[PDB]
């Protein structure tokens, strides 16, 4: 999921456009990621229940 | 009156039997202090900026400026266009901030290629004779040198490079001008193909165009850390208060709390300190060199126990975590009850 | 007994603990 | 103007065994009662470190600067003096020079016309260096200074600076822990690359009396400082041994 | 066998600005985030007693 | 936790620039420490179940 | 887009001073002859 940045592969982005916005995108990718592990870990925590 | 607060939390006009948690209440400041270095000299702003030989693009002058007051406001002295872009600071009157140490670089570049002074720019002065690193903090100015830098035959004293080994990292100079060899021979000559001089000229005539007319920009350099700031601006300093709330601004950090005598063996090099969390808890006065203890102003908890609506309207009031001498008893407005 | 300036550094930045409604002699 | 002698005994460098010796304050912040974790250039624990002798002995080699430097002499009579860096130790560039006076410390920057081995001999001889090219940096201050005197010190050359952390203790190395306070921040700004050192020699050819000091280099590493109810550094723990 | 837990209650304004007025008034745009964390605190708290 | 702002203070973020350019980062940093809120109320009631 | 009103505010201004008419902006002719909030909404338009 590109999380509304430019592209999923972040060795493409890393080489297409500047680092001032490369590093925004990244940033941006790296929250929707940790949102993802959050809500993995919470699901898990209730079934275990 | 806590009722009509208890009403306001709850979104109803009638409120049942119980204890409600309404608001906070907080002791709010009263005095303003301010303390900075006392130096009174002024920074060596005017021997960088108008310096009639100058400097060239690879081989860019570097000064150190220190221990003076830095005023910003004393700019204005030039032609205008004055492009003018601070990354990581904003110059809107934000001369009010003290620094470490501070960088001044100064060169003469084209014109199209004053676009290359940025962070994130690939190009022949990019990579070839000045690179910024990703995350600079500073300002860079530019302005038009036609008047300074014409003449009829052209200025040979300003050149710049164009082949090289590779990249360079963030600040760093280059002055060999050894040959460059490119394609397969050893060449070791002083001319010949794949037998490069790496400099060029930039042969500056006033009958060019505007995007080839000679820009001259400096650059400064900022920096913060954990240090006791040499450079700073011209704020005035205030008489210090204790034992009573108040705002300040010390060497540049800004707080709310209430300022004490503090006992913590602070060595002679350390000039702040922290606490578990994190968080400034003791200053050292930059004008007597007094260690100080910082602790904000009281707060807690407001809770509002009352009877239903329907039985009566008087209620009674509990402070959490205060020991009833605490309580303040308020002048005209500092509580946020 | 064999069970049992962190507070103060927590209560500065927002976190309180209440204290129960029943105290350990009404337990007791 | 330096002499030459022939009165040398080459010998192989020694190696002995640095324990939990290097630890220093990292920044300029105080913290009590607190474990701490930080991430800069320290000596790893347990490490080899060259051990020089000089008692004939004499031993002033040239030895590199490649990230810091970490400098102990254990000694008595007050024989080592000071310290050279450069890169090429010509007229051609530039180099920093440190020195102890009988009751001063003098520290400048600039070429010099250093000589093979310079050295320092009641002493009225300093054979350093036969010319004093232009210099920007000078400055002047207040002394630094069987064996009884330990001298440890830290020195760093990182962001245009250059750090000198020492310390000092009455006593190979003795097994103990000991931080290191900031002494000095002069911001010059060379490479630095390889350092030579400097001890006073006397006549009777000469006669040095007995003294050992000991070179480490330093390396990126992340340790784990404890601060006890002051804030003087009690213990440290390193995560990559 | 526990029976009961600890009794917490979390300030937001003081947690997320601190000293900042301005953080505040941003803060006011940002919904009623502070009523839910408030309540469910005051819940669990109840729910010990 | 800077959370990808200049600085995890906000006297300083607000002190150094301009309004303009200081709502990114102060709204940044907001909603990184709101959402660790959450997390913390989140996992304190799984515990009180 | 439909508007309520609509306010013209002309003067004449050196080539120095057009960049102090914005929001911002600090110069003379922003403390001392026309002040734009840091809130204002519309648009800008100087010609020689
Ligand atoms: C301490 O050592 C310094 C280093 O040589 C001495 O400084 C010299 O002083 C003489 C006399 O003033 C000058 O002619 C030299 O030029 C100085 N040397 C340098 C490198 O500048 C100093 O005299 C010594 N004694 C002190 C400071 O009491
Ligand atoms: C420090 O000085 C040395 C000169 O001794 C510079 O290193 C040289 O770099 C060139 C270019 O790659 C090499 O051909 C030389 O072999 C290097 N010298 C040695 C002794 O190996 C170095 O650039 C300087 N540091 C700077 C300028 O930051
Ligand atoms: C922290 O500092 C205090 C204050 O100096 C030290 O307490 C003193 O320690 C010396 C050394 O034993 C005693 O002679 C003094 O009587 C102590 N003073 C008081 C008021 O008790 C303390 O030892 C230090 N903590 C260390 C070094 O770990
Ligand atoms: C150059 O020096 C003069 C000397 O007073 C000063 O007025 C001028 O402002 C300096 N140049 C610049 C560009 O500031
Ligand atoms: C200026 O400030 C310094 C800071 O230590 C202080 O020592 C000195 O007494 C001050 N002088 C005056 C005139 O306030
Ligand atoms: C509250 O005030 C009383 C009376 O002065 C005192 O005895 C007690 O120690 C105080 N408690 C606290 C927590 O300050
Ligand atoms: C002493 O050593 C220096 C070091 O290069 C040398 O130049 C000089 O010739 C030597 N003296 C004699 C007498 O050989
Ligand atoms: C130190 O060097 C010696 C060689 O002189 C080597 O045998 C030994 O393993 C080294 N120690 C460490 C810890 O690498
Ligand atoms: C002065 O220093 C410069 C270094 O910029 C050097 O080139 C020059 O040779 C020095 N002067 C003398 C007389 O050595």
């Amino acid at each position: 999921s590109k999380f509304g940045a430019i592209s999923s592969v972040l060795n493409d982005i890393f080489s297409r456009l500047d680092p001032p916005e490369a590093e925004v995108q990244i940033d941006r990718l790296i929250t929707g990621r940790l949102q993802s592990l959050q809500t993995y870990v919470t699901q898990q925590l209730i079934r275990a229940a | 009156d806590p009722l009509s607060e208890t009403k306001c939390t709850l979104k109803s006009f009638t409120v049942e039997k119980g204890i409600y948690q309404t608001s906070n209440f907080r002791v709010q400041p009263t005095e303003s202090i301010v303390r900075f270095p006392n130096i009174t000299n002024l920074c060596p702003f005017d021997e960088v900026f108008n310096a009639t030989r100058f400097a060239s693009v690879y081989a860019w002058n570097r000064k150190r400026i220190s221990n003076c007051v830095a005023d910003y406001s004393v700019l204005y002295n030039l032609a205008p266009f004055f492009t003018f872009k601070c990354y990581g600071v904003s110059p809107t009157k934000l001369n009010d901030l003290c620094f470490t140490n501070v960088y001044a670089d100064s060169f003469v570049i084209r014109g199209d290629e004053v676009r290359q002074i940025a962070p994130g720019q690939t190009g022949n002065i990019a990579d070839y004779n000045y690179k910024l690193p990703d995350d600079f903090t500073g300002c860079v100015i530019a302005w038009n040198s036609n008047k300074l830098d014409s003449k009829v035959s052209g200025n040979y004293n300003y050149l710049y490079r164009l082949f090289r080994k590779s990249n360079l990292k963030p600040f760093e100079r280059d002055i060999s001008t050894e040959i460059y060899q490119a394609g397969n021979k050893p060449c070791n000559g002083v001319a010949g193909f794949n037998c490069y001089f790496p400099l060029r000229s930039y042969s500056f005539r006033p009958t060019y165009g505007v995007g080839h007319q000679p820009y001259r920009v400096v650059v400064l350099s900022f920096e913060l850390l954990h240090a006791p700031a040499t450079v700073c601006g011209p704020k005035k300093s205030t008489n210090l208060v204790k034992n009573k709330c108040v705002n300040f601004n010390f060497n540049g950090l800004k707080g709310t709390g209430v300022l004490t005598e503090s006992n913590k063996k602070f060595l002679p090099f350390q000039q702040f300190g922290r606490d578990i969390a994190d968080t400034t808890d003791a200053v050292r006065d930059p004008q007597t060199l007094e260690i100080l203890d910082i602790t904000p102003c009281s707060f807690g908890g407001v809770s509002v126990i009352t009877p239903g609506t329907n039985t009566s309207n008087q209620v009674a009031v509990l402070y959490q975590g205060v020991n009833c001498t605490e309580v303040p008893v308020a002048i005209h407005a500092d509580q946020l009850t | 007994n064999k069970v049992t300036d962190l507070i103060c550094a927590q209560k500065f930045k927002g976190l309180t603990v209440l204290p129960p409604l029943l105290t350990d002699e009404m337990i007791a | 103007q330096c002499v030459n002698l022939t009165t040398r005994t080459q010998l192989p460098p020694a190696y002995t065994n640095s324990f939990t010796r290097g630890v220093y304050y990292p920044d300029k912040v105080f913290r009590s009662s607190v474990l701490h974790s930080t991430q800069d250039l320290f000596l790893p624990f347990f490490s080899n470190v060259t051990w020089f002798h000089v008692i004939k002995r004499f031993d002033n080699p040239v030895l590199p600067f490649n990230d810091g430097v970490y400098f102990a002499s254990i000694e008595k009579s007050n024989i080592i003096r000071g310290w050279i860096f450069g890169t090429t130790l010509d007229s051609k560039t530039q180099s920093l020079l440190i020195v102890n006076n009988a009751t001063n410390v003098v520290i400048k920057v600039c070429e010099f016309q250093f000589c093979n081995d310079p050295f320092l001999d009641m002493e009225s001889e300093f054979r350093v260096y036969s010319s004093a090219n232009n210099c920007t940096f000078e400055y002047v201050s207040q002394p630094f200074l069987n064996f009884k005197n330990l001298r440890e010190f830290v020195f760093k050359n990182i962001d245009g600076y250059f750090k000198i952390y020492s310390k000092h203790t009455p006593i190979d190395l003795p097994q103990g822990f000991s931080a290191l306070e900031p002494l000095v921040d002069l911001p010059i700004g060379i490479n630095i690359t390889r350092f030579q050192t400097l001890l006073a020699l006397h006549r009777s050819g000469w006669t040095a009396g007995a003294a050992a000091y000991y070179v480490g280099y330093l390396q990126p590493r992340t340790f784990l400082l404890k601060y006890n109810e002051n804030g003087t550094i009690t213990d440290a723990v390193d995560c990559a041994l | 066998l526990p029976v009961s837990m600890t009794k917490t209650s979390v300030d937001c304004t003081m947690y997320i600005c601190g000293d900042s007025t301005e953080c505040s008034n941003l803060l006011l745009q940002y919904g009623s985030f502070c009523t839910q964390l408030k309540r469910a605190l005051t819940g669990i708290a109840v729910e010990q007693d």
